[PDB]
């Protein structure tokens, strides 16, 4: 419905070739990310502390971030907690 | 943010006018300077040189 | 007779005595790298023919 997309003339029009999105293409780059320096440090000898260079699920990261905001930080009661209690001795007029 | 280099691969085994003609691609598809640039500076050498 | 101080008899209180020498260490969360096989890694180019 854009009036970008409107075409008047075949000069813009060719024949489609593939397809991407946004996590596919995330999830492609943190996975260039880590094969190069992953490969780097296995061809040359290397002093370093040992890190397993993974790849997350960034789409279940963001499921979790987005059921986080559904949390509440308050309760409804109908009485409040006891905070003073008495002990009871022997003597009748004092506790 | 991302900046591209040249990949080099011995199992690779191209024509020759492939590269020449990436030569004069890669100066019409990237920037290379003034306020912020798409490539590294051997990147641009290689590019000059094809 | 040799001049070097091979064993000595010293107290106590005079054993961290022998601390005077200037030691560099790097980072445990640095990385230390050798690359000099990498001056080897390169390509061919290849002429055009015929």
């Amino acid at each position: 419905q854009r009036p970008e997309r409107i075409k008047t003339t075949p000069y813009l029009e060719g024949d489609v070739l593939s397809s991407d999105s946004g996590p596919l293409l995330s999830v492609f780059a943190l996975q260039e990310i880590m094969q190069k320096v992953r490969q780097v440090q296995a061809d040359y000898m290397t002093a370093t502390r040992e890190v397993d260079f993974t790849v997350p699920d960034v789409q279940k990261i963001l499921d979790d971030i987005k059921a986080l905001a559904a949390e509440q930080v308050y309760k409804i009661v109908k009485v409040p907690s006891i905070s003073f209690r008495h002990i009871v001795m022997q003597s009748r007029d004092r506790v | 943010q991302i900046i591209l280099d040249l990949k080099i691969d011995p199992g690779e085994r191209m024509d020759p006018a492939v590269r020449m003609v990436a030569g004069v691609v890669g100066h019409l598809l990237f920037t290379a300077g003034g306020r912020f640039t798409n490539l590294t500076q051997n990147m641009a050498r290689q590019l000059d040189i094809a | 007779f040799i001049n070097k101080r091979i064993v000595e008899r010293v107290r106590v209180g005079q054993i961290l005595a022998v601390l005077n020498r200037r030691f560099v260490a790097y980072k445990g969360k640095m990385r230390i790298m050798d690359i000099t096989q990498s001056l080897k890694m390169g390509t061919k180019l290849a002429a055009p023919t015929v």
